[PDB]
């Protein structure tokens, strides 16, 4: 049938959060409450369109905000989070138990120069709303036009013409 | 069904040299199956044996086949009637006299020659009128 | 099979709702007197099986078996009657709903027809 | 070579299969049986099914023919039947090995092969899928779903092996 | 379908077939139902995982229950037979006929 | 004999496992959720006779999902013309599929 | 065995079928012929016989092997479609296995061997069993799935199955292979018309399970299982033989009895599909049926076969116990013709 | 290819063993040194079958535990070992355990 529409390779091309995951995980919590609006926005797309390509521009979006927030945290709390997430990277599980000390220095730090407060147990992981401007999918699944219904229940019922009608059967 | 095909696709009457090879392969795959069921069910004592009384029952079905197609191609030449089933009763009463002869049996040839007769002149009436032995349900 | 997929068919259901827009099967119907005879064979058979009196033993027993037959025999005529009665809905609604597949046919009289003789000499 | 792994490992899997079935003596089936069911595991890991081959090793090797070895030892024979043991085992050994060979070589060289379905030579990896389940063991939820979901399942199952227990009493009675 | 299907149908289809043809042992027809469900198990299960299927993936589990059952419902015809003709030969079950 | 139970107590004893898009636990999607969902979708209440004709694509993109034969044969035409090509020595596959650059995190 | 137990296996049983005939998915219409299977296996050995053990183990590696092909069916139509639901079957090698375990369930030919053994080698009760109630799961399995099936495959072991009924029974003496080989020949009759109409075999399998349940009564009520022993019941019980005469007649299909409906209707909906050749072989067929059920009517009850001394001892006794249902099985099974049309109520 | 890697060395060391314990002493000079009933108790090992078949049915409980419907988890839990009891009861008291 038809050629897939892959998008090209310079359109895809973007800056990259080159940081290994322990780094990652050490910030999640703070990331996830700073950089919310443009990944919540990248879900809804990603969700509702089901198309990976759609939704490129808000994949970008969220890399760029995940950049700036590494790059304010290098600015003004580098050490203690260089700390915490070398402590972390230790662990093979990467637990947060072991480094709650490191996680303590990390999060004053952060409260005190960028204001940022972590969020609670069982807050990240509520359901949101996100205010889009993107139209919502018409037909996400760019499905055919269904069958038409058979035509059913005619009318009341009216005794047989003459019975079974059945070989030589009168009733 | 490839050989009920190849015994189908020549048209009666003509190439009888093929059709009556047509037939001897039909023959010759029944008289395997039949072969095939007799071991099972009845074992044979030996190897050899079983060897035997496959090519056995596989030569008589194959001889059976082959004078039936072509005694039937050559009555359809000569009487120059193709679609008579005349044709295909000497045919089959011909080939119940194979089986007669390879019976060994008087007997067996003449109620061979009158049933196989009758049922060979029945499908050729079959094929004529359009009789259905298997119908697709239409209801 | 047919009638098992038909629309609206609510399953395991001896008699639906719609059946009693249809008539009664009458209490003198035939079909139910003749069931009441089965019944009343069938006691005459028990009778007869365990070496009472074959036509006077048991009348209880007797006009139980008629009974149960004529009570069941009265439901399996309504639904005998139901399923024929559904059977000629849908075949006069589809003939209405596809009116070319049934064409009217114009008719003609024998005189305008021509039909071969075939003398018997 | 480690491409492969699978396909080495179902075609160990048809040998084993020829190996219990061509019937030696039930020691010897039992193993072509213990030898099946190790490489199924093995198979069943490969697509990531870490569970449900475990099973086969437990409850299977472990579980059904371990029962089947214990019954072959009370009722012994007086020879170890083997492949050689029988000229129509041995021959039927080799042909069921041939048949495989005949099946992957044709496989392997007609990129398309049709015995009864049609196959593809190209390997079993092209057929996995590149999703991530995230942290879950999606065989593992399936499987405990049997209490969640599968209630019916559970009962009809409890059933049949309560019954099966008393149905064994029944039959070994003998009167 | 991949050779890996390929395979594992051939597997049934052989354990098929030694069913079909007994030589003298029950034990070994017995073996032949077992490796049957083996087959079935393994074909059932690498369906389901790479359809992720994941409410199916206790269908194999099932299907090993009732292997089992019926492994040990054989077992135990199999100990009677032996006790009333003294080996599990296939030749002895020849009381009833046609 | 389908006896339908089930529907007339409106009892779900097995129905839950009869296709692949039932809910599953933690929602877990299945490989050709889509695409079953669209086959059912379109053959509902249209009856079995008409749904294998009328309903005829979305059953052909669905066994092309759960089977992906055509996906197979095209790429195994890929592998066998490249193949081809490299010994006629016409082709050198580029470096990022050779491993020389670094895939995308 | 003891009673409790007998009735939760007959319970487990009768639990299976209805599963099979009440489930929606195809794991449980597989498990629910597996508990049928687990469950009916002692009570084909409730009296320990070698001939009992011999039957039990027959019977079950031919279910063991039929369960196995409907499994990889099942399998392979999950593998080519992804559903579970009992529905049209999307892999044509899928349909031909399944239908070749569901014959083989049914006894069809070639899958018949095991029927008559089976049959002779159980007791009475047992057999009746087997004969009627068994057969209900694999017929609605079949019925569910008409429309996949391959007709030329249904009617070609409709037809085996016919002849081969029909031939065994002229051979045989003992009273259980007569009713096995003629049981053999009404499930073709009653396959012979799933492709086209389900209702007629749902009648059919009405009829036959009335006629069989009334004749196995008699036999057990008669305690005979050859036809000598049948014969010697005209001195004790002529009313028992005279009922088997009936039955017998409508079991070989002569109007106006019962037994002649089922064969008129599956007559009727063959040639209303152009099925012309295929009716006619099958009513001329029967007539092999018709001969053994005579052959077994002259021995029992038209001619007074010799008696024994001793018999005079059971004229002084009457038997003890009752089967209710008998004379309603024997009315329906002979005078049920006037009464066809209601065959719009399976419908 | 760690795990097989592990069953590979196992394997091959244990054979190492066995050929060095079979065929290297074997080499030591010597000379000439010459040289059932059925088990009905086999009930035992068939009971232990079909126990082991709940064994299986019940190993999936740890994560059974982590549904949201853990009402009807437990009740199908506790039906399932009440089922396993109540076999072990009966033939406990039918004296279908007669052990050995």
């Amino acid at each position: 049938p038809g050629i897939v529409e892959l998008p090209t390779l310079e359109d895809l091309k973007v800056q990259e959060v080159k940081v290994s995951s322990s780094v990652l995980k050490a910030a999640a919590h703070h990331y996830g409450a700073q950089c919310d609006k443009p990944n919540k926005e990248f879900m809804l797309c990603r969700w509702e369109e089901k198309d990976p390509r759609r939704c490129l521009e808000e994949g970008k979006l969220v890399n760029q905000c995940a950049l700036d927030f590494f790059r304010q945290i290098k600015r003004h709390c580098a050490e203690p989070f260089t700390e915490y997430w070398t402590c972390i990277d230790y662990s093979g599980l990467q637990l947060f138990r072991h480094c709650r000390k490191q996680q303590a220095k990390f999060d004053e730090c952060v409260l005190d120069k960028l204001g940022w407060v972590r969020p609670d147990l069982g807050e990240l992981s509520k359901v949101t709303k996100v205010k889009t401007d993107r139209p919502l999918p018409e037909n996400p699944y760019h499905s055919r036009a269904r069958p038409e219904p058979n035509p059913e229940a005619e009318g009341d019922l009216k005794p047989a013409k003459h019975g079974s009608r059945l070989f030589f059967w009168t009733m | 069904k490839t050989l009920l095909h190849k015994y189908s696709d020549i048209p009666e009457g003509t190439e009888c040299h093929r059709k009556a090879y047509a037939s001897t392969s039909i023959g010759g795959a029944t008289g395997l199956i039949v072969s095939a069921y007799s071991i099972a069910l009845k074992p044979p004592a030996s190897f050899l044996e079983g060897v035997a009384r496959t090519g056995r029952y596989t030569f008589t079905s194959a001889a059976i086949g082959a004078i039936f197609g072509l005694t039937s191609c050559i009555s359809a030449q000569v009487r120059e009637k193709p679609d008579d089933p005349l044709n295909y009763f000497i045919g089959g009463c011909a080939g119940g006299l194979t089986l007669g002869a390879r019976t060994r049996s008087y007997g067996i040839g003449a109620a061979a020659c009158a049933y196989m007769g009758l049922t060979a002149a029945l499908v050729k009436m079959g094929q004529l009128e359009g009789w259905q032995v298997f119908a697709e349900p239409k209801v | 099979t047919m009638m098992s997929g038909r629309p609206g068919r609510v399953p395991l259901q001896f008699l639906p709702n719609e059946a009693r827009s249809l008539p009664p099967p009458k209490l003198t119907d035939p079909r139910l007197v003749y069931m009441g005879f089965l019944g009343y064979c069938s006691g005459l058979i028990d009778n007869a099986i365990r070496r009472r009196p074959v036509v006077s033993a048991g009348l209880h027993r007797q006009l139980l078996y008629v009974t149960s037959f004529v009570f069941f025999g009265y439901y399996l005529l309504k639904r005998q009657d139901y399923m024929y009665a559904l059977r000629d809905h849908d075949m006069f609604a589809y003939v209405k709903s596809h009116p070319e597949d049934f064409p009217e046919k114009d008719k003609k009289t024998y005189g305008e027809i021509l039909e071969e003789f075939h003398p018997v000499r | 070579m480690t491409m492969y792994i699978a396909f080495i490992l179902s075609t160990i899997f048809v040998i084993g299969f020829v190996g219990f079935s061509s019937k030696p003596s039930p020691i010897y089936g039992g193993l072509g049986l213990i030898v099946s069911g190790g490489v199924g595991c093995g198979i069943v890991l490969n697509f990531g099914g870490s569970f449900l081959g475990l099973m086969v090793f437990l409850i299977y090797l472990g579980g059904m023919l371990v029962v089947f070895g214990y019954t072959t030892a009370m009722a012994t024979e007086m020879y170890p039947e083997v492949w050689v043991s029988n000229k129509t085992v041995f021959g039927a050994f080799v042909s069921g090995l041939m048949m495989e060979f005949c099946m992957v070589y044709y496989a392997l060289k007609e990129e398309e092969v049709e015995i009864i379905f049609k196959f593809n030579g190209l390997g079993d990896w092209v057929i996995y899928d590149t999703g991530d389940s995230g942290f879950f063991s999606e065989e593992a939820m399936g499987i405990a779903a049997l209490y969640s979901y599968g209630t019916w399942l559970v009962i009809v199952t409890g059933w049949s092996l309560l019954i099966g227990v008393v149905v064994i009493m029944e039959i070994t009675r003998g009167n | 379908m991949p050779l890996v299907y390929m395979n594992i149908i051939m597997a049934f289809a052989i354990a098929l077939a030694g069913l079909l043809m007994y030589r003298s042992h029950l034990m070994s027809s017995l073996l032949c139902l077992e490796g049957m469900m083996l087959s079935l198990f393994i074909m059932s299960t690498l369906i389901i995982l790479n359809t992720h299927f994941t409410l199916a993936n206790m269908m194999p589990i099932i299907l090993l229950v009732f292997a089992a059952c019926e492994a040990a419902l054989g077992l135990s015809l199999l100990v009677m037979v032996s006790n009333t003709y003294g080996t599990d030969y296939v030749q002895n079950l020849n009381l009833l006929q046609c | 004999p389908f006896f339908d139970v089930q529907k007339r107590l409106g009892l779900d004893l097995d129905r839950w496992m009869t296709i692949q898009s039932a809910e599953q636990p933690h929602k877990i999607p299945g490989r050709c959720h889509a695409f079953e969902k669209e086959w059912i979708e379109c053959a509902h209440g249209i009856g079995g006779i008409r749904a294998e004709k009328e309903c005829k694509i979305e059953f052909d993109d669905f066994v092309e999902c759960l089977l992906r034969q055509k996906t197979m044969k095209r790429l195994s035409a890929i592998k066998r013309q490249r193949d081809k090509l490299i010994k006629e020595g016409k082709y050198t596959p580029p470096p990022h599929h050779l491993g020389k650059e670094d895939p995308r995190p | 065995m003891n009673p409790i137990i007998y009735t939760t296996l007959i319970m487990t049983v009768m639990s299976g079928t209805m599963l099979v005939m009440i489930s929606s998915h195809w794991l449980l219409i597989w498990i629910g012929f597996e508990m049928n299977l687990l469950a009916m296996i002692p009570v084909l050995m409730k009296n320990f016989n070698p001939r009992a053990t011999e039957a039990a183990t027959k019977y079950f590696l031919t279910q063991a092997t039929a369960s196995m092909m409907l499994m990889m069916a099942i399998i392979i139509n999950l593998l080519y479609s992804g559903q579970w639901t009992i529905t049209k079957m999307f892999n044509p090698v899928a349909m031909t296995m399944m239908t070749m375990a569901l014959a083989m369930k049914l006894g069809l030919s070639p899958f018949h061997f095991w029927v008559p053994e089976v049959t002779q080698g159980i007791s009475l009760q047992a057999g009746l069993l087997l004969l009627t109630w068994q057969k209900l799961a694999p017929l609605s399995v079949l019925c569910q799935i008409s429309q996949s099936i391959n007709p030329n495959l249904m009617l070609t072991m409709a037809m085996l199955s016919i002849l081969i009924g029909g031939w065994g029974g002229l051979n045989q003496t003992q009273l259980r292979k007569i009713m096995a080989y003629s049981s053999i020949a009404h499930m073709g009759w009653m396959t012979a018309v799933l492709p086209y109409n389900t209702t007629m075999t749902i009648l059919n399998l009405l009829i036959y399970i009335t006629m069989t349940l009334a004749m196995f009564m008699l036999l057990i009520h008669s305690s005979a299982t050859t036809t000598l022993s049948l014969s010697h019941t005209w001195n004790k019980m002529p009313v028992i033989t005279s009922l088997m005469m009936v039955t017998l007649l409508s079991m070989g299909g002569l109007p106006p009895l019962s037994g002649f409906m089922p064969k008129w209707m599956i007559i009727q909906e063959m040639t209303k599909n152009e099925s012309i050749i295929m009716p006619t072989l099958m009513a001329m067929t029967a007539l092999l049926n018709l001969y053994f059920y005579m052959r077994l009517a002259y021995s029992s009850s038209l001619t007074m076969f010799p008696s024994t001394n001793n018999m005079k001892m059971k004229w002084q006794f009457e038997h003890t116990k009752q089967m209710k249902l008998l004379p309603t099985m024997i009315v329906l099974s002979t005078l049920v013709l006037p009464m066809t049309p209601a065959l719009s109520s399976l419908n | 290819m760690n795990i097989m890697l592990t069953l590979l060395t196992n394997v091959t060391l244990a054979s190492l063993l066995v050929l060095i314990a079979f065929w290297l002493p074997q080499l030591n000079a010597y000379s000439e040194k010459t040289s059932p009933f059925s088990m009905k108790f086999f009930l035992v090992a068939i009971t232990f079958l079909l126990f082991d078949l709940e064994i299986a049915l019940l190993l999936p409980l740890p994560w059974a535990s982590q549904t949201n419907n853990l009402k009807t988890m437990l009740t199908m839990a506790l039906f399932l070992l009440i089922l396993l009891a109540a076999s072990l009861a009966y033939e406990w008291t039918q004296k279908g355990l007669e052990w050995a």
